[PDB]
This record gives structure tokens, C-alpha cells and sequence, in this order.
């Protein structure tokens, strides 16, 4: 149907403590599958998913190599960044980098991602045309020019149309049971009296995948935003996701409220009511 | 810099005497320099591990510190977080309703 | 599989 592969990179310089901390993760949709930590006792690409654990030594040697190379590239980017913004070597700085590809339903390249930020703020990002670069500020324009001069977008794109889709399809094929699934959320409504005149209605959706989902409250059939609280979708720790939405309701009007959940794991959108 | 969001909860609906997994999910924070502890009755928990550092669309980091626990009426669990954007450590108790 | 990153 719709799948994606992304890679995340975080490098943090630590003055007086040696080399910067480098942490990178690999995701297939909402499922992590690889890991590389520079501060691991033996830095190397590690399997974080049962289905990639079948890859031969080659995969891990190459993956580790590319990971370390990425780390070097990141330290390098840290220094160069210090130079662009004219910053001291005694201060800490963070470089973040996310890049991936989306596999269409026809086995083609649907869309690509390649964006990097410096100190929590946008630095430079590849446009949807997959040909031009957009810099967020003055210093990043140096990187934009340097990448325009060496045809970086061309190579990264050769990657998008090549190894990215290939290994993505492969991963999807090896982990069909857990990657090509659409586990619907186990939902239920709970009641929690705030006082004697008020009571909080909480809508629960648990153990669903992927993470994408929408919870909304309705009063008498009309959307409700007032006196409402929706928490950020959260992992269960076992590969699934959770989310709940609550609304403060006058005592005696609970039966006028309905919860609505949208998740691709459900044939149709669910309508929930308080069932004491 | 951004202030972290704290969500302490259980993997499965809590039931007294029934084995379960305590989770502390901290998100929307920057930089990624942070300390997280799972507490039982005010004291640090025995075996606490966390997931690999990652971030979302707005570049904010998100971590998950988890451990095995079995909830009951007497015991009180919580999550303590130390971050540069926080004046002192923030402690969020685990509510079986949240 | 990862992509060979390039410096700023």
C-alpha cells in the first residue's frame, strides 16, 4: 500500500570530553530496525528488528562502514559549522539529519526526503523536485552552493531510485508479518469524576500500528474542542502505539458525548460511547 | 532550547497483581542532553533501560525509558526528568487513569 | 541501506 524508509542522525559536540556523540537510527515506516551509537562499547550497526537479523556479515560490515563514515562526516560538519557561524570550540552544538524514500503502490519512487538542521533550527533541505536545495539562513547557503557545484542531489537521487527502494522492498518482504500489518486499536471509554458536578471522559486507543491515528470528541454530534485534552501518540514499548483523548463533561450529560477514532487498521471509523 | 514533554504510563491497562511494563516517554525537547529516571516510592528503580535517541519533524528529540513493574494499591510509581530547560528535576507520578 | 552522506 504505502511504505517508507528513513534514516536519522544526531551529532553533539562535547568540548573537553573528546569526540562528539553520534547516534543514528533506521526506520521502516514506524518500525526501527537498526542502530549505531558512537559511545557503544563496540560501535557498529546493530539489529533492532527480528526481521533484519537474517542479513549476512556483508550487510553489517558495509552498514557499519557507512555509519562510521557518516560520523566522520558529522564531526567535519560540526567544525565547518563552527566556522560558518563563527562559533567557539568551547561550546556545544548539535547537527541533525533525516533522509529517506517512499515506495509507491506501483513499486516506484513516490517522494524523497533529505533535510538537515543545526542547533534545533532548519539548516538545509532538499526540495520536492529532488533537484534543488533550500537553505534556511546565510551560513547554509555556503552548503547550498557547494552541493550545487558538485551535483550532490544527483547522487543522493541515484541512491533514492536505487539502493533505497531495493532494500526497502527487501525489508518489507522479510518482515511482512510485522511491516505489512494494520493492527486496529483496542479502544474503550473510561469515566473519571473531577468533582461533584464534573467528570472527565477519556477515550483510549491501544496497541495500534502504524502510529497514524485521529481521536476526536463530539457533543450531540457536533465537534468539541472546548475543555479537551489530546496527548501525543506514544509507544507501548513492544512495537505498538497508544493515544487517548479526554473531555471535561457536566455530570448527567455523559451520554451526549461520543468518541471518534480513525486508523487505517479499522474497516470504518469507530463511534464509542461510555459503557458503564 | 525546548522544554520536554513527560508521559508516564503502562503498556497494558493496569491491573493489581498483574505483571506489566512501566513506560516514561519524554519528547519535544532540545538539546538531546537529558536525564530520566523511573522511581518507585521515591527511590530509583532497579533495571531501567531506554530506546535509541531519535527526533521528529520539528527536530525535537524523543526518548523512552522503560522497566518491568507490577502495580498495586500501595506502591507509587513516578518519572523524574532533568534537563537544562528545567529549574530543578521534574517528577510526574504515574496515574492509572492516564 | 544507508546513503553516503557528504560534508557541509
Amino acid at each position: 500500500g504505502s511504505h517508507s524508509m528513513k534514516y536519522f542522525y544526531t551529532s553533539v559536540s562535547r568540548p573537553g570530553r573528546g569526540e562528539p556523540r553520534f547516534i543514528s537510527v533506521g526506520y521502516v515506516d514506524d518500525t526501527q530496525f537498526v542502530r549505531f551509537d558512537s559511545d557503544a562499547e563496540s560501535p557498529r550497526e546493530e539489529p533492532r528488528a527480528p526481521w533484519v537479523e537474517q542479513e549476512g556479515p556483508e550487510y553489517w560490515e558495509e552498514a557499519t562502514r557507512r555509519a562510521k563514515e557518516a560520523a566522520q562526516t558529522h564531526r567535519e560538519n560540526l567544525r565547518t559549522a563552527l566556522r560558518y557561524y563563527n562559533q567557539s570550540e568551547a561550546g556545544s552544538h548539535t547537527i541533525q539529519k533525516m533522509y529517506g524514500c517512499d515506495l509507491g503502490p506501483d513499486g516506484r519512487l513516490l517522494r524523497g526526503y533529505h533535510q538537515s538542521a543545526y542547533d534545533g533550527k532548519d539548516y538545509i533541505a532538499l526540495n520536492g523536485d529532488l533537484r534543488s536545495w533550500t537553505a534556511a539562513d546565510m551560513a547554509a547557503q555556503n552548503t547550498q552552493r557547494k552541493w550545487e557545484g558538485n551535483r550532490y542531489a544527483e547522487r543522493f537521487r541515484a541512491y533514492l531510485e536505487g539502493e533505497c527502494l531495493e532494500w526497502l522492498r527487501r525489508y518489507l518482504e522479510n518482515g511482512k508479518e510485522t511491516l505489512q500489518r494494520a493492527d486496529p486499536p483496542k479502544t474503550h471509554v473510561t469515566h473519571h469524576p473531577v468533582s461533584d458536578h464534573e467528570a472527565t471522559l477519556r477515550c483510549w486507543a491501544l496497541g495500534f500500528y502504524p502510529a497514524e491515528i485521529t481521536l476526536t470528541w463530539q457533543r450531540d454530534g457536533e465537534e468539541q474542542t472546548q475543555d479537551t485534552e489530546f496527548v501525543e501518540t506514544r509507544p507501548g514499548g513492544d512495537g505498538t502505539f497508544q493515544k487517548w483523548g479526554a473531555v471535561v463533561v457536566p455530570s448527567g450529560e455523559e451520554q451526549r458525548y461520543t468518541c471518534h477514532v480513525q486508523h487505517e487498521g479499522l474497516p470504518e471509523p469507530l463511534t464509542l460511547r461510555w459503557e458503564p | 532550547q525546548r522544554t520536554p514533554k513527560i508521559q508516564v504510563y503502562s503498556r497494558h491497562p493496569p491491573e493489581n497483581g498483574k505483571p506489566n511494563f512501566l513506560n516514561c516517554y519524554v519528547s519535544g525537547f532540545h538539546p538531546s542532553d537529558i536525564e530520566v529516571d523511573l522511581l518507585k516510592n521515591g527511590e530509583k528503580m532497579g533495571k531501567v533501560e531506554h530506546s535509541d535517541l531519535s527526533f521528529s519533524k520539528d527536530w525535537s528529540f524523543y526518548l523512552l525509558y522503560y522497566t518491568e513493574f507490577t502495580p498495586n494499591e500501595k506502591d507509587e510509581y513516578a518519572c523524574r526528568v532533568n534537563h537544562v530547560t528545567l529549574s530543578g528535576p521534574r517528577t510526574v507520578k504515574w496515574d492509572r487513569d492516564m | 541501506m544507508r546513503h553516503v552522506l557528504e560534508p557541509f
